[PDB]
């Protein structure tokens, strides 16, 4: 049978419970991202032919700057560029790492590395950080008094009740879209694990490719919706 | 008593996902129809249409995946059990 | 073990797919970008 | 499953650390590289 | 007694959320179709089309949210339970 | 007896709200599609267009809100209880 | 006996009213799409498109309101018992 | 026995009416969309377009009204009592 | 037992007619949209447009009437009775 | 036991043919809308368009009739039972 | 016990084939609408349009046939007995 | 108890796949409509239109397969059993 939750390495500290497996997966993706960043630093050059990681970073930064400038120029929001990029890779590397052959049989199926986005804590951390950050940006640009006023007013004043709710919806959905996309997958690949290996091999290949596709799409959508939220909250 | 509630929760979650999948599939098909038509009309649109497109998908998927979240509550954490 | 073998075969199939159809184009793009930088 | 716990902070800090490393040693160097590319032509 | 009421409430909430998701996904896809088509026809429209768009999206998702609220009134709270 | 009637009322209200939300979301998306397309094709007609738009939405939402009115009556008044 | 009949009547009335809501909302949205587009293409047609529009809406509303009546006949009155 | 058959008949008649209403509303909206678009394009086409229109509606509403009669058969004089 | 079988047959026939009515109404509306649009565009082509129209209708209505026939089998014959 | 299985088979077949009818009617209506729009555009093309139109109608009717055969399997040769 | 499971499996299979037929019919009609339209505007385009058509149909029909297989599961190899 | 839960899980999975099939088929058809129309308008655009198409498909099919997952969860790994 399938299980939901059942996190491993769970511990308790400071009166709070922590999912050890989720933290470990987040740390693994974070250290991979940091290794990529430091390899760029060690091998970044403008006077010579770029490295592979340099090309990847240039492409991602150019894309994110293109989305930012098309909605809110970096003269107003230069800080959302280092954000939108990391949110991408942090999510992307988080999802694609789940494509490694790290699934085995306990007889219940288990995985050494389970995608952090499959945990509500990871997605909520990312989404609420984005929420707080772009609300702070909106407060800065419109003022603590004017920002709530323009948030409630929105584009149409008499639609005020439909505005506030949407503002509270942005984070939740921004999280739930990421979690549901990956959590669901965590069940599919577990269900595929009920097949015998000679039948199990093909469904994992088909789904894994979707997981690559959908993880890339979800990283892109998450980052782009973050940029859009910044564009909206920064006038 | 728990069996009846479990069957009802399964049916409810099935309805949740049926609606979510209908909405997601149809809305994503419509958004992709717009994307494909725009790229056919003006090829370079390739660059600029993935921003509004993935926003639309982002709106279409939300209503789906939120439902999916509320499915997990219905199926795995049945509120009234 | 059976689960591990099955998922490993699936991973091998997807790896072959990406290496034979996704790696070639991306690679080109990387080389063409490097060539453009060198020419500039 | 949907109830958060301490991991919410544990992930957040890690993300912030990444948001630091990228915001200092990735984005500024890449912006400098792109600006120098633009200036070179 | 309460088992039947809880099962009925779960089924009703599933219907609410399925209908809400269908409406939201399909309406958002339809609105994003117009948004994508307009941006394809005129890239500058990128700027001005989000105001009509996000009005639509919001009105379309109102029905989703109100429904969602009442689903929270169905499964967590339960009239007649 | 009251348990069965309450479960039936909950299911009926869920059907009412699901249908109402389907209609509301899809109709609002369709109307906003015309609004967005017109504003893209004729930018100066924005104010000119919000009149026929909010009218049509006002109709669509009316259909929704009537249904909501009834759903409360189903779940709180529950005729025949 | 009256409990089962009343539960069935509530479910049937919910189906009637939800289907009427879907039809009314989607038809009103579709008609409003034509209204808004025509007004976008023709400022003057504003006066003359209200006649074809309210006729269409009159039909779309009619099927809705008839359902409402029958829904009442299902829930307030009960044809069986 | 009669109570079960009555509840089933009420549910079936509700399904009939919901389907008939969805079809009627959406078809009338789709036909009125063409009517409004044609009358916006050509304003003198009104008299010409009411014949194709009322034919379509005549078909559409026909499918609706048939569902009424059978609904009555389901609801009043329920078969198989 | 027939009570249960008769109730199930009534629900099944109601589903059959609901689906048939949805399909008939929506397809007839869609076909009449094309008929009205063509007769607006080409007033003199009515005769050449009604033959494709009544063909299309002759298809969708068939799907309706076939369903209706089987409804009777469910409602009056009740094969499993 | 059979009465329950028979009622379930009847409801399943009702869903089977309801979905078949919805799909057949709407798909045939859309294909006929395309045919009528093409013939209004180019009234001499009536002969050419019947081949794609009949291919589409054949696909839709193949789906419809496979579903009607599976309803027949459900009702007259109920699996299990 | 087995009777209830079989009835539920039959209802599930009826829902699956019904949704599958809706999807197949509507998607095939939508794709054939584009096929017929394109062949109307470009008579010679037939050759190049049957490849994108049978591709998209190939997807849509796939969604149908998958369901068919699983429905056989539900009704012949019904899990959970 | 397990019989009721199994029947409910089967009905829920049937709803899940019905919705998933509707969404996948209709979205694939809508995307294929754009693909066919663009390749008709721009025969040389076919190669460029597959990327927007297979992305769109890749979305809707995903929504399908996710449903296919949670059906297998309901049917083969029935939660709450
Ligand atoms: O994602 C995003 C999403 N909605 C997805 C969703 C969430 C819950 C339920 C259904 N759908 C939105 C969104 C953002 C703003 C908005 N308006 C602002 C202007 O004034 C009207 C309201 C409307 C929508 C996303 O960005």
């Amino acid at each position: 049978a399938i299980h939901v939750g059942h996190h491993t390495l769970v511990f308790e500290l400071f009166g709070m419970t922590f999912n050890g497996d989720t933290i470990l997966a987040t740390a693994v993706t974070a250290v991979i991202v940091i290794a990529l960043a430091f390899y760029l630093r060690a091998k970044v050059t403008s006077t010579g032919v770029p490295s592979g990681v340099q090309l990847f970073w240039e492409a991602l930064t150019i894309q994110m700057r293109q989305q930012i400038e098309g909605s809110i120029g970096m003269k107003i929001a230069p800080f959302v560029l280092p954000l939108s990029v990391t949110i991408f890779v942090f999510i992307l590397i988080s999802n694609w790492l789940a494509v490694l052959p790290l699934q085995y049989g306990g007889g219940a199926a288990a995985e050494l590395y389970k995608a952090p986005a499959s945990d509500i804590n990871f997605v909520l951390a990312l989404a609420l950080f984005v929420f707080v950050c772009y609300h702070a940006a909106g407060i800065w640009r419109r003022g603590i008094v004017g920002h709530p006023i323009k948030v409630v007013k929105g584009h149409v004043a008499f639609l005020a009740p439909i505005n506030i709710v949407e503002e509270l919806a942005k984070p939740i959905s921004l999280a739930l879209r990421l979690f549901g996309n990956i959590f669901a997958g965590g069940i599919l690949v577990a269900l595929i694990a009920m097949f015998p290996w000679y039948i199990q091999w093909f469904p994992n290949a088909v789904w894994k490719t979707f997981d690559l596709f959908v993880g890339l799409i979800q990283a892109f959508i998450f980052s782009l919706l973050t940029i859009l939220y910044f564009s909206q909250s920064m006038e | 008593p728990n069996a009846i509630i479990t069957a009802g929760a399964l049916i409810g979650g099935g309805l949740i996902m049926g609606g979510g999948a209908i909405g997601a599939g149809i809305g994503d098909g419509i958004a992709g129809n717009a994307l494909i038509s725009g790229i056919a009309r003006q090829p370079e649109a390739q660059g600029r249409l993935f921003t509004p497109f993935f926003i639309t998908v982002g709106l279409v998927e939300a209503a789906y995946f939120i439902n999916l979240a509320f499915m997990a509550l219905f199926v795995f954490a049945t509120p009234g059990l | 073990m059976s689960i591990f073998i099955g998922q490993l075969i699936g991973f091998a199939v997807i790896a072959f797919i990406i290496v034979k159809w996704v790696v070639p184009p991306v690679r080109t793009l990387m080389r063409n970008q490097q060539e453009a930088v060198r020419a500039a | 499953f949907l109830i958060p716990n301490g991991t919410f902070f544990a992930v957040l800090i890690i993300f912030l650390i990444v948001l630091g490393v990228i915001s200092k040693w990735v984005v500024p160097p890449i912006s400098k590289v792109l600006a120098e590319r633009e200036a070179m032509l």
